[PDB]
């Protein structure tokens, strides 16, 4: 068995999306959703073709199946920043395997535009710095969608480094910070530079991080 | 209205431990019951049904046991790719999931060095002050940060982020940030991030003036 998933996208508050599962190689079938930072919840499920959904979305979302293409569907209307998830369907038994997952396909409710970010410097000074050691980062501020990536020195320097998940703001941007920790001996000799990408904004900047 | 409740939230052992997590119903639901695995990035994967049954291919290590309202899954000698989050799942009433425990590393104490970051000048420009608190490589995860402007408690104008166990050390470091308009910024002169940690004997702050 394999389960393809699709459908899933961006779209504005208030929008709609259908999801796709097909299926290849007695069913129940559901759909569960993980948001951001949060456990699984069960969301609809079809097992005569009997239909139930959570409370959570009763009255938005559509479970069905067409059995001549063996694929599932979820009708999503009147979609909410609180939507944002992955989707998952599973297929339960009703193979030696009881359950049948697909991957998922994610899903982003957000009026937000592509926008590559900020990179503002975290400069060492002796407010960061402790005992011989110095720390000092990027903060990467205000892009959509996910994700950037930060190296530091072009990828020559890898050890200490901190990149932190990045956290939605109520703007509806993104934000996230780079660090590293160094010898505070080296603030002089070595410099640091931290390289930001964001591949959907083709964003590519190089930025020197100066000990005050 | 099938409350699902897992005990712990986390967990923190060492290879080769005996490891059990519980999961309580809020009524009976006999032995319709699964545990599920999930790892970051990745669909759930099914480890036992009805309580205590198998599911295919899955190591013998993992066992289920319990009925009616208290459910307790057992693994009998942890291994490296077992460190992951675990759910149960009610089935007697569709599905609802418990909210997920976390089996995480075990190592010795390490209080967070606290390093401050005043917002750039650079930053400054586009309206927006942030002022970044950085607490690196501690041990346990829970840590409290709280942020006093000239004295005063803030609450409401920041967020965190923490990143996953380091793969070297089993440590965590953590983001806070602090957002306010350059106005609001403008009115106060100390800023104090306020650390509170198990390695700590008291609590660690890190300040400065602005513009000093
Ligand atoms: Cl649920």
């Amino acid at each position: 068995v394999q389960l393809l998933e699709s459908g899933g996208g961006l779209v504005q508050p208030g929008g709609s999306l259908r999801l796709s599962c097909a299926a290849s190689g007695h069913y129940i079938m559901m759909w569960v959703r993980q948001a951001p930072g949060k456990g699984l919840e069960w969301v609809s499920g079809i097992y005569g073709g009997i239909t139930v959904y959570a409370d959570s979305v009763k009255g938005r979302f559509t479970i069905s199946r067409d059995n001549s293409k063996n694929t599932l569907y979820l009708q999503m209307n009147s979609l909410r920043a609180e939507d944002t998830a992955v989707y998952y369907c599973a297929y339960r038994r009703i193979r030696d395997e009881f359950d049948i997952w697909g991957q998922g396909t994610m899903v982003t409710v957000s009026s937000a535009s592509t926008k590559g970010p900020s990179v503002f410097p975290l400069a060492p000074s002796s407010k960061s710095t402790s005992g011989g050691t110095a720390a000092l980062g990027c903060l990467v501020k205000d892009y959509f969608p996910e994700p950037v990536t930060v190296s530091w020195n072009s990828g020559a320097l890898t050890s200490g480094v901190h990149t932190f998940p990045a956290v939605l703001q109520s703007s509806g941007l993104y934000s996230l910070s780079s660090v590293v920790t160094v010898p505070s001996s080296s603030l002089g000799t070595q410099t640091y530079i931290c390289n930001v990408n964001h591949k959907p904004s083709n964003t590519k900047v190089d930025k020197r991080v100066e000990p005050k | 209205d099938i409350q699902m409740t897992q005990s712990p939230s986390t967990l923190s052992a060492s290879v080769g431990d005996r490891v059990t997590i519980t999961c309580r119903a809020s009524q009976s639901i006999s032995s319709w019951l699964a545990w599920y695995q999930q790892k970051p990035g990745k669909a759930p994967k099914l480890l036992i049904y009805k309580a205590s049954t198998l599911e295919s291919g899955v190591p013998s290590r993992f066992s289920g046991s319990g009925s009616g309202t208290e459910f307790t899954l057992t693994i009998s000698s942890l291994q490296p790719d077992d460190f992951a989050t675990y759910y149960c799942q009610q089935y007697n009433t569709y599905w609802t999931f418990g909210q997920g425990t976390k089996v995480e590393i075990k190592r010795t104490v390490a209080a967070p060095s606290v390093f401050i970051f005043p917002p750039s000048d650079e930053q400054l420009k586009s309206g927006t002050a942030s002022v970044v608190c950085l607490l690196n490589n501690f041990y346990p995860r829970e840590a409290k940060v709280q942020w006093k402007v000239d004295n005063a408690l803030q609450s409401g104008n920041s967020q965190e982020s923490v990143t996953e166990q380091d793969s070297k050390d089993s440590t965590y470091s953590l983001s806070s940030t602090l957002t306010l308009s350059k106005a609001d910024y403008e009115k106060h002169k100390v800023y104090a991030c306020e650390v509170t940690h198990q390695g700590l004997s008291s609590p660690v702050t890190k300040s400065f003036n602005r513009g000093e």
